């Protein structure tokens, strides 16, 4: 696997392992803690169905090398949209100017080690791909006469990476990723609404024609987009104020993944700018709460067989029975905090710097049934789906908008309600969790996380859970 | 610090 | 720098001509866009260099058309062999997509064959050390302001130049150069265990248009200290002022609601509002695509179509949609030159300062920062997280946070009371603060 990637990224571009030694040597002329070379090539394809036809398709290619020189807090960085000896030399000579002082030159010998495989290394025909989209269109339109528009898309990426560093690290990965997305519009008596579904992971397109609880997966997802659209078409104004909120299993995990997960990234905590800074050993959550970030999940969108620094993905317990245990790291922030790498050093591409980032972030299951949770609420909201939102990790605020939600009245789910924005404090919200369900699920393969302008594929999850008090931004 | 589906 | 840029421009013009000629024998039409961006991005921490990043980014994109079938491809490699591969990839896709008569190269009569020079290019030779000193001065000025500033997210400085060339199979081939420079800082203050963060910035096409580093740091400290010890308001109904910096975004929600893509699909709450008075009868929104040095000025849109001076809103009335070639064709209309977005919006003040607006409102909420999504394109429903200040007796009393503001855009826009003379001048849309009579505030 290292051999196969090396042939494509190095040998095919006129490079050998001794060229890596020479360029790392150029970096180590300066007084540095670390330097690395990061090689990448990818191909992306898409196909889109709309207005009952195959309307569009695209094919996008990128390739390049990025070079870093690191001393304490400091990083110098340069890169090129090509893989060649000249690009490496120019990039290294720019990056190393971060420090003027001479170094001892003593790098560690490059040596690769094994890691666990987490995903495979046209697999389907063009007409078979397009038949997935045609099937989604047919099933969605057949589901209800009010369905007027359907947009369905297929996206696929095949990515190769290789990293070599002054600490001896030599590592490679082969990364597939596919996504099916469906959006529908419904109309009745001049009123219109929309609904959406989809997912995927690190495998081929055949996943979309496999079984999901007795039906073809693509059919199930087409029907779900229609179901969502019709709920929204019927929904009435949401109430306003502080009340109990039951968050559904799966994608609603984005709210705490974002608020708490970003809060526990090591860059913020090393600088002291997170509300969680210096709090290891303290009760930051209800004793019912255990939160993990898990890079090891076979075939998942959010997983990392290695991260972008060559560190294998790990199962990291962040909060355990309410107690803060520690932080997600990259190599730079681990050194400065006196800690070790965790498998969280990720970069959008060769043209961007790595930093501490999430993989698959989720809360562990507890002892309550979802029915028991709903039956405990006299008046509140049940929120099984969200769009997106935003967080402030310094003052500890999150803001997330519902995409499917209902009143709870006298222990029963009742009327569907319109998009409402929930706002609160991450720590206070975790301390308000009084019931944790036995029904853990992750999202279907849809997560996108942004930090400092860099977007990455991630996972989120949780069981059903009860927040005793949370501010709901409705109108009624 | 902004996520979505 | 100027010799480097002209060398890049020649290479890019050749890349466009090469791609079009390779496409010409095997397609009915084609569109090609290329760009190159180069510069530096630096940061500081406690006034010392932190990051130094050298930027160099290229891109080529092509769309081809045959029998009304479309296909697209892109590459960051601009070698002739990579261009050839990219053209072939787009042609291969268009063999399999379906005929769609609204797709195709923009109408020849609308193209900017002789595009105007809008003076967007003002290069600077700033060394990494010079860049670091500007960022350090800004961060240091903020940190020195007050002993309650106990942490930092750093100083930042960016300086870049770009070149863009567009061509198509009607014979258009035009390009232009541009620059952008910016300077910012962000610090953290604390009071009684509660931390807050805020930032300040300056931006321009020329270095000599920027505020000083000391101005940036002073503004950053002022903003950050003003946030300390906020209250969470109780649930209520009250008047709301959108401060200038968020009022621009309030008008910004119009763009999605009048975009041709949403109009032809019937996915906008303004579907039945062309020619209707949706804003106050004294309010006009002016678009100015050809302002010299303008932050969002452009000599042609992303399809090569000419950009025009237009009043999108005139005396409260919605006068037009924002169309591209495809959405115009769906509606039986012509492109309005909006492929890639809007091009400098201007809204005049009605005479009052911010202070005078506080006095008029008397008691109510000022919002200065908004968070989250929370705006429905199809219904107009609005619910966003907010931070700002509570006002009583015409005076700011304390900062507030952890609240939402909610309403519907149709009612919010129609009932605007006034717009201030305190114009925000660093953005695409430029206006002052905006007073609304009532919103639903959710809190305790
Ligand atoms: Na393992
Ligand atoms: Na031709
Ligand atoms: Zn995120």
């Amino acid at each position: 696997s290292l051999n196969l990637v090396s042939e494509q990224l190095l040998a095919a571009n006129g490079l050998k392992h001794q060229d890596l030694f020479a360029i790392l040597g150029q970096l180590a002329e300066r007084r540095l803690d670390y330097g690395d070379l990061y090689f990448q090539s990818s191909y992306h394809e898409s196909w889109v169905l709309e207005d009952r036809i195959i309307k569009d398709g695209s094919y996008n290619i990128d390739q390049g090398v990025g070079v870093r020189a690191i001393s304490g807090e400091k990083t110098g960085f340069a890169y090129a949209d090509q893989i060649s000896l000249l690009a490496l030399e120019q990039s290294a000579q720019a990056a190393r100017t971060i420090v003027r002082d001479s170094g001892d030159g003593k790098v560690q010998t490059l040596g690769a080690v094994e890691h666990s495989p987490l995903y495979t290394s046209q697999s389907m025909s063009r007409e078979e791909k397009l038949d997935i989209l045609r099937r989604v269109d047919k099933v969605a339109r057949e589901a209800d006469k009010r369905v007027q528009e359907v947009t369905a898309s297929l996206s696929g990426v095949y990515e190769l990476i290789l990293v070599a560093a002054t600490d001896g690290t030599l590592a490679a990965d082969v990364r597939p990723l596919v996504r099916l997305s469906v959006s529908v519009l419904v109309e009745e008596d001049g009123k219109r609404e929309r609904g959406a579904s989809g997912g995927g992971g690190r495998f081929g397109y055949e996943f979309f024609l496999a079984d999901l609880d007795g039906e073809v997966r693509a059919d199930a997802w087409a029907k779900e987009a229609v179901r969502m659209a019709l709920v929204n078409l019927s929904a009435v104004a949401a109430p306003a104020g502080t009340m109990p909120v039951v968050l559904g299993a799966g994608w609603p995990g984005v709210l705490l993944a974002e608020a708490v997960g970003h809060g526990l990234e090591g860059d913020f905590n090393r600088r002291g700018t997170s509300v969680f800074s210096g709090q290891v050993g303290e009760l930051v959550a209800s004793e019912l709460c255990t939160v993990v970030d898990d890079g090891t999940m076979v075939d998942r969108r959010g997983s990392v067989a290695i991260d972008d620094e060559g560190t294998p993905g790990q199962y990291n317990v962040l909060i355990e029975n309410g107690i803060l245990k520690g932080y997600m790291q990259d190599k730079l922030n681990a050194r400065l905090m006196g800690m070790t790498p965790t498998g969280n050093g990720r970069r959008e591409s060769y043209a961007h710097l790595p930093m501490p980032r999430m993989t698959n972030t989720y809360m562990l299951p507890g002892k309550s049934t979802p029915q028991e949770i709903i039956e405990s609420v006299e008046y509140g909201i049940y929120a099984p789906n969200f769009g997106g939102g935003q967080v402030d990790i310094t003052s500890d605020k999150f803001v997330f908008s519902t995409s499917e939600a209902y009143l709870i009245e006298n222990g029963k789910v009742t009327k569907p309600v319109k998009g409402a924005t929930l706002i609160g404090s991450g720590i206070e919200t975790m301390q308000q969790i009084s019931m944790v369900g036995n029904d853990l699920k992750l999202d279907n393969g849809v997560g996108v996380c942004g930090k400092e302008g860099q977007s990455l594929p991630v996972g989120v999850g949780q069981p059903t859970l009860k927040v005793d008090n949370l501010t709901v931004g409705g109108t009624a | 610090a902004a996520a979505a589906a | 720098v100027i010799s480097q840029v002209e060398a890049q421009r020649k290479i890019l013009e050749e890349a466009v001509s090469t791609a079009l000629e390779l496409a010409s024998g095997k397609s009915d039409g084609a569109e090609v866009a290329v760009s190159k961006t180069t510069g530096i991005s630096v940061s500081t921490r406690y006034g010392e260099v932190e990051n130094v990043e050298f930027n160099s980014d290229g891109a080529l994109g092509i769309t081809v058309y045959h029998q009304n079938r479309k296909g697209s491809a892109s590459s960051t490699d601009l070698s002739p062999q990579a261009i050839a591969r990219t053209v072939q990839a787009a042609l291969d896709i268009a063999r399999y997509t379906s005929p769609d008569p609204c797709a195709g190269v923009a109408d020849k009569e609308l193209l900017a064959f002789d595009a105007p020079d809008l003076d967007l290019f003002h290069p600077a030779e700033v060394s990494p050390d010079e860049a670091i000193e500007l960022a350090a001065r800004a961060e240091q000025a903020a940190l020195q302001a007050d002993k309650r500033i106990t942490n930092t997210e750093g100083g930042s400085f960016n300086s870049h130049y770009g070149v863009k060339v567009f061509g198509n199979s009607h014979g258009m081939l035009q390009g232009y150069c541009s620059t952008r420079h910016s300077l910012s800082s962000c610090v953290i203050a604390e009071e009684n265990g509660d931390m807050e963060r805020d930032y300040a910035y300056t931006i321009g096409r020329a270095m000599s248009d920027l505020q000083t580093p000391e101005w940036v740091g002073a503004d950053c400290a002022r903003r950050t200290l003003s946030r300390l010890s906020p209250r969470k308001l109780s649930t209520m109904k009250a008047p709301v002022i959108f401060a200038n910096e968020v009022a621009t975004g309030l008008f910004g929600h119009l763009v999605g609601a009048i975009a041709g893509g949403s109009v032809y699909r019937k996915s906008t709450f303004l579907l039945d509002s062309l020619g209707k008075q949706i804003l106050p009868d004294w309010l006009t929104i002016e678009e100015h695509p050809h302002l010299l040095k303008g932050l969002a000025s452009t000599p042609f849109d992303s399809e090569g179509v000419r950009t025009e001076r237009r009043d999108i809103i005139k005396d409260g009335i919605l006068t037009q949609w924002l169309l591209t070639s495809y959405s115009a064709r769906k509606l039986g209309l012509k492109s309005t030159g909006h492929a890639g977005g809007i091009h400098n919006w201007r809204i005049a003040g009605q005479g009052l300062s911010f202070e005078q607006m506080l006095k008029e409102m008397g008691t109510g909420l000022v919002v200065t920062e908004l968070m989250g999504q929370g705006v429905s394109a199809i219904t107009g429903d609005y619910s966003r997280g907010a931070a700002g200040f509570w006002v009583e007796n015409g005076e700011i009393q304390y900062p507030v946070s952890e609240i939402t503001i909610a309403g519907n855009l149709k009612d919010m826009w129609r009932n605007i009371v006034t717009v201030g003379n305190d114009i925000e001048t660093r953005s695409n849309i430029q206006c002052g603060s905006v007073l609304l009579p009532e919103m639903k505030i959710a809190g305790q």
